[PDB]
RNA sequence: GUGGCCUAUCGAUCCUUUAGUCCCUCGGAAUUUGAGGCUAGAGGUGCCAGAAAAGUUACCACAGGGAUAACUGGCUUGUG
RNA sequence: GCCCUGAAAAUGGAUGGCGCUCAAGCGUGUUACCUAUACUCUACCGUCAGGGUUGAUAUGAUGCCCUGACGAGUAGGCAGG
RNA sequence: AAAUAUGUAAGAAGUCCUUGUUACUUAAUUGAACGUGGACAUUUGAAUGAAGAGCUUUUAGUGGGCCAUUUUUGGUAAGC
RNA sequence: GGAAUACUGCCAGCUGGGACUGAGGACUGCGACGUAAGUCAAGGAUGCUGGCAUAAUGGUUAUAUGCCGCCCGUCUUGAAACACGGACCAAGGAGUCUAACGUCUAUGCGAGUGUUUGGGUGUAAAACCCAUACGCGUAAUGAAAGUGAACGUAGGUUGGGGCCUCGCAAGAGGUGCACAAUCGACCGAUCCUGAUGUCUUCGGAUGGAUUUGAGUAAGAGCAUAGCUGUUGGGACCCGAAAG
RNA sequence: GAAAUUGUUGAAAGGGAAGGGCAUUUGAUCAGACA
């Protein structure tokens, strides 16, 4: 026996490839193990591990996203690349010409990219544009404006989202919410 | 694919310390040192057969 | 000690290299020779039972 | 079908022998075996026959001759293992043992150049023998273990 | 535990005999001077005598 | 389905997954909302803080849609107008020429601020309007007409 | 100086009842009574995180218990 | 210090047994020796980890390959069958 | 007034120079807090180790314990 | 006076006997010896000889022998227990389905999403198609009347993967999404402030506050499906005394 | 036409249970495998 200063057999929680059966996707993710291996440029061992995450951790990218990133100084003639689907913003107005890569666009998302100029990559012509990845900016989605993270963390004076079917008065708003009835949170 | 020992394996003590070629030649492990004639003080003797 | 780190480290940097600045702990101790001159081994024995109470 | 195939099969190639480095080296015999010393046979045919220890053949193996006059052991090949070297000697200065390779062994009665080869060495072992006396009479007798003997005590 | 102060001889015996390297972890068997120069050789130590040195 | 069921691995296992000492009876809490200011108290504060009590006043045959008054900000607004006649009106901010958009025809009862629309001035047909809606209206060149 | 030198001297939800702005609401529209809300106290749960509660059974009953009494047995040996 | 006495209980009985007296008993010293699922070493099974592997002209890319460390288990969790 | 045990520190979020902001502070740009700009990074400031570090959700069983050595309470004691 | 020897330690000094192993499968590596040509014990056994190919060698099984081995299940701190159930065998026999929900995952679409109440249609419980609504989401806050999200590139500061620029490199700088800490701004509630005006009581401009919300701050959801978990149900299966 | 359980027949073994584990002798039995 040995006196073991960590625990045995235990796998790194890291994914290895993607829980998606779709076929192209692992297909995608063939591409860029090989690209990855055989590379040495980092942009490509980064998208070979987002092609795995769940659909939670693959946050949708909004239109609007992109044009104000390509906002910053020097990033406006990048391609911009979104491992996930792209959608579509009716909130801005002005809207660049890029060219985005990514998984998949909502309709808006490639109609509004098109009819500014634009264009729109599936990830794989991106890698034969950018081989090394050169010249990318990769933009990651709002992971926790999900709803279900409102609730994590529950308790008093820690100010999170009850989980309540109906919400109102007299749903969960009377002893303890408020000093005058018991205390308050 | 199989480790092999040095201090049995002359071809592979040669493998590393080639040194030990020398070594073996002027036999360095049997060198006699220049016999000094150094001799202690009474004192030394004197308090070693103390009581 | 910081200040003086800096103190150490500008004085001998100005001077050369060769700043020391990392603590070390206790050291064994270096050889040595202690003199029997007038220092003669006294002989001590272990001491007998008594009682004096 | 009654089973599914198999979507591998393992390639039916042979493959090459990595090149082994053993380099077949001559024995070196113990040195209690001197050519003229006496034998006894521990095992096989033979067992408890004293004999007359020849050469040292290609194939590791010892010849021997009895005599075939005194003993009945022929001029025959035996394992060095299977022997007893004891200390006492005759000289075979003098006698051919050049003859006799592996290959005279080869098997395809007795072949009459056998029987004119023992006659010949035997005849000079012989000569040599009765220099020392009941020394044929010892290589007659058949060696065994008294009560009491300790073969690891015991000088031979 | 029980330790002591160990001559040089036993030193080399040990590493020579029982002395393994740490790469990725992964205990690689010695049995090279060119491996003790891949990782120890920053230090000065391309050989099993080098490593032996900085050790007694 | 049942063969994916964890009851399935659990077969030859005597407790079924539920402990020889705590075994599974019937109702070791009472049932449902049971216990709730007693031993399930410490549960229901935090979790449901302000589950107990009453707050606020009582509303006798309440009907919805009294309060029907669906919301849209000019965070959009212009995807009232279809996309195709959207893009003329866009370039041509004009008065005289101005798209008429009635919010209530679309479903909604006012209108919010959530803010920037473009500088075409709009005529706006809505119920009601946040006044900084209305305000960044007419700061772009439109008006709002009430209606009912 | 935001009670008693410091370390103890205390109380949810429902209800009621005070105090507060002159504030919200009775949903067809008003005015006025009356009623309902908001905030802050009080009325009390001492089993003190807070049920509304007498016995008897040798006429008896059920789920259990060696988590627990009445004998042996075991440790103990004050006591004898 | 060892030895005797102090020293009374219930089936027949226990230094584990037989037996042991310059011990096979008490104290102590020195050695050789015996054998654990432990330790060193090899093989094999699995688990985890880190490496290498794109295509062509072959067939499992979940594939193939080199390499290291690890393996107790109720209640219980997951996994592959 | 010990031993064992126990708090904090051992640098880049460090050290130092110049001098903006302010409604707070001082008699006083005095302070206080936050900075712009500037000098110093080979031992960037003890030892040893590290199958790395950080982080989140979700749910099981459990919620009778018992024992050894040491500290120790009640008990003459106890396999209490 | 001069030796030897003990004792301890070292040698990349020589060497004899016995045991177990032989993993790998062209090649490549590090070496070693020799002027050499080559040779080797140097990244894992080869060589020579004999036998049985019949019944050698193996497996299975009964027995015997050495040594070991208490009844299972259970509840329990503790069971082989002088704790319970269990003579034996077959067959049957226990965490389901459903309504509603949490986390995670896969899928379609995405600021939206859900054909299946119903209609159309049909090769007729299928498949294929659809108009209006509706549901959930896209606004919050307040008991309520009610109001309702950009000072600013939708802010500042410190970290950030990636990408960009200089450098052979070491390294320097640039932008920095997700995420993390902090200071701010916005919307509602609360408390102050109370301008322009007025059907003299309406109106609430403007600037504030150790207050406060399940908010805003370039949308993330809807729907199907899966494991697991929740709750209501006969609710894992069998069981009261009662009413 | 299973099992418990039963008769006959054959085989083997049994000094206060029976059955079990590692190992081998002995018997019975079954291959594969040489070329
Ligand atoms: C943990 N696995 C171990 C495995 O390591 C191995 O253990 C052996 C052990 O059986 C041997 O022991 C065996 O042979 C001895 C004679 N040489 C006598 C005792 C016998 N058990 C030991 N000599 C060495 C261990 N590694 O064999 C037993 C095992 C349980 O499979
Ligand atoms: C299957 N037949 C068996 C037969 O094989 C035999 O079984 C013996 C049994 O008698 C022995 O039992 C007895 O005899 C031994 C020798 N005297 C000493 C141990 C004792 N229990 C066991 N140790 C071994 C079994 N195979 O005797 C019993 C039986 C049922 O008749
Ligand atoms: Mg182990
Ligand atoms: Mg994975
Ligand atoms: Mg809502
Ligand atoms: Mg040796
Ligand atoms: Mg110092
Ligand atoms: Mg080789
Ligand atoms: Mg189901
Ligand atoms: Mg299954
Ligand atoms: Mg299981
Ligand atoms: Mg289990
Ligand atoms: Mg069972
Ligand atoms: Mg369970
Ligand atoms: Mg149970
Ligand atoms: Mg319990
Ligand atoms: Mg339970
Ligand atoms: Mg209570
Ligand atoms: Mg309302
Ligand atoms: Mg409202
Ligand atoms: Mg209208
Ligand atoms: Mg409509
Ligand atoms: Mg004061
Ligand atoms: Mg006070
Ligand atoms: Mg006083
Ligand atoms: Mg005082
Ligand atoms: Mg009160
Ligand atoms: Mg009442
Ligand atoms: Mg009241
Ligand atoms: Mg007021
Ligand atoms: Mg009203
Ligand atoms: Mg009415
Ligand atoms: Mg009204
Ligand atoms: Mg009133
Ligand atoms: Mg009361
Ligand atoms: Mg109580
Ligand atoms: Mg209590
Ligand atoms: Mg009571
Ligand atoms: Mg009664
Ligand atoms: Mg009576
Ligand atoms: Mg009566
Ligand atoms: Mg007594
Ligand atoms: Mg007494
Ligand atoms: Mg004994
Ligand atoms: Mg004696
Ligand atoms: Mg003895
Ligand atoms: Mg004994
Ligand atoms: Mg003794
Ligand atoms: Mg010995
Ligand atoms: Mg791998
Ligand atoms: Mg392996
Ligand atoms: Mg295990
Ligand atoms: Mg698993
Ligand atoms: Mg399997
Ligand atoms: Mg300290
Ligand atoms: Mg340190
Ligand atoms: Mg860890
Ligand atoms: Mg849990
Ligand atoms: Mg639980
Ligand atoms: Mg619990
Ligand atoms: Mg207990
Ligand atoms: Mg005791
Ligand atoms: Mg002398
Ligand atoms: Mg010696
Ligand atoms: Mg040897
Ligand atoms: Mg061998
Ligand atoms: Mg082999
Ligand atoms: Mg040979
Ligand atoms: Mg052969
Ligand atoms: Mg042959
Ligand atoms: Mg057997
Ligand atoms: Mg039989
Ligand atoms: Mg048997
Ligand atoms: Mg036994
Ligand atoms: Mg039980
Ligand atoms: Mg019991
Ligand atoms: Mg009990
Ligand atoms: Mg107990
Ligand atoms: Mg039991
Ligand atoms: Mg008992
Ligand atoms: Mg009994
Ligand atoms: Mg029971
Ligand atoms: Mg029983
Ligand atoms: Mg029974
Ligand atoms: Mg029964
Ligand atoms: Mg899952
Ligand atoms: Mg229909
Ligand atoms: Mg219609
Ligand atoms: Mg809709
Ligand atoms: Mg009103
Ligand atoms: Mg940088
Ligand atoms: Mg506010
Ligand atoms: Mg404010
Ligand atoms: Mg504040
Ligand atoms: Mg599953
Ligand atoms: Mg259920
Ligand atoms: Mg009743
Ligand atoms: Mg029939
Ligand atoms: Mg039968
Ligand atoms: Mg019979
Ligand atoms: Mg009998
Ligand atoms: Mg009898
Ligand atoms: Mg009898
Ligand atoms: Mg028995």
């Amino acid at each position: 026996g040995i006196d073991h200063t960590s625990k045995q057999h235990k796998r790194s929680g890291h994914r290895t490839a993607p829980k998606s059966d779709n076929v192209y996707l692992k297909l995608l993710v063939k591409l860029y193990t090989f690209l990855a291996r055989r590379t040495d440029a980092p942009f490509n061992k980064v998208v070979l591990k987002a092609l795995f995450l769940s659909k939670i951790n693959r946050p949708p990218v909004s239109v609007s996203r992109i044009a104000r990133a390509l906002k910053q100084e020097g990033a406006a003639n990048k391609t911009v690349v979104v491992v996930g689907t792209v959608t579509d913003d009716a909130r801005i107005f002005e809207f660049p010409k890029t060219t985005v890569a990514a998984l998949r666009f909502t309709a808006g998302a490639r109609a509004k990219i098109v009819k500014a100029g634009g264009e729109c990559i599936t990830l794989d012509q991106l890698a034969v544009r950018a081989p090394k990845g050169q010249n990318t900016l990769i933009l990651r989605g709002p992971r926790n404006s999900r709803e279900a993270v409102r609730h994590f963390g529950m308790g008093p004076h820690k100010g999170k989202a009850p989980r309540i079917l109906s919400t109102g008065r007299k749903f969960e708003r009377a002893r303890g919410r408020r000093r005058s009835k018991g205390f308050k949170v | 694919v199989l480790k092999k020992n040095p201090l049995k394996n002359k071809q592979v003590l040669l493998r590393l310390n080639p040194y030990a070629k020398v070594f073996a030649a002027e036999k360095l492990g049997s060198k006699k040192a220049e016999k000094t004639g150094t001799k202690p003080a009474a004192v030394f003797t004197e308090t070693l057969k103390h009581d | 000690r910081v200040k003086a780190n800096a103190a150490k480290r500008a004085e001998a940097k100005a001077q050369g290299v060769a700043v020391q600045l990392k603590r070390q702990p206790a050291q064994p101790r270096e050889s040595r020779i202690v003199s029997t001159e007038g220092n003669v081994p006294q002989t001590l024995a272990p001491v007998p039972y008594e009682t004096f109470i | 079908s009654a089973q599914k195939a198999p979507k591998w099969y393992p390639s039916e190639d042979v493959a090459a022998l990595k090149k082994t480095r053993k380099a077949a080296r001559p024995q070196k015999l113990r040195a209690s075996l001197v050519p003229g010393t006496v034998l006894i046979l521990l095992a096989g045919r033979f067992r408890g026959k004293r004999v007359v220890y020849l050469k040292h053949l290609e194939d590791n193996t010892l010849l021997i001759s009895g005599p075939f006059k005194v003993n009945g052991v022929p001029l025959r090949r035996v394992n060095a293992r299977y022997v007893i070297a004891t200390s006492t000697k005759v000289s075979v200065e003098g006698v051919n043992v050049e003859k006799f390779n592996v290959e005279y062994f080869a098997k395809e009665e007795i072949k009459a150049e056998r029987v004119e080869d023992q006659k010949v060495v035997d005849k000079a072992l012989i000569a040599e023998i009765k220099k020392t006396p009941l020394l044929k009479q010892y290589l007659s007798a058949s060696f065994s273990l008294k009560n009491g003997d300790k073969p690891h005590m015991l000088k031979f | 535990v029980a330790y002591g102060y160990p001559s040089y001889s036993t030193i080399r015996q040990l590493v020579y005999k029982r002395g393994f390297g740490k790469i990725n972890k992964q205990r690689v068997p010695l049995s090279d001077n060119a491996i003790i120069e891949a990782n120890l050789g920053k230090y000065g130590i391309l050989s099993i005598d080098d490593l032996i040195h900085e050790i007694i | 389905p049942s063969r994916f069921t964890k009851t399935r691995k659990h077969r030859g296992h005597v407790s079924a997954g539920k402990g020889r000492i705590g075994k599974h009876r019937k109702h070791p809490g009472g049932r449902g909302m049971a216990g709730g200011q007693h031993h399930h108290r410490i549960n229901m504060d935090k979790y449901h803080p302000g589950y107990f009590g009453k707050v606020g006043m009582r509303y006798f045959h309440k009907q919805q849609a009294h309060f029907w008054k669906p919301v849209l900000n000019l965070d959009k607004l212009w995807t009232l107008i279809p996309e195709d006649k959207r893009d003329q009106y866009l370039k041509s901010a004009s008065k005289e020429t101005a798209p008429v958009i009635d919010t209530l025809a679309a479903g909604y009862g006012k209108i919010l601020g959530k803010g920037r629309i473009p500088n075409v001035p709009v005529i706006v047909k809505a119920r009601f309007v946040s006044k900084l809606a209305e305000e960044k209206i007419r700061a772009a060149g439109g008006v709002v007409e009430l209606i009912a």
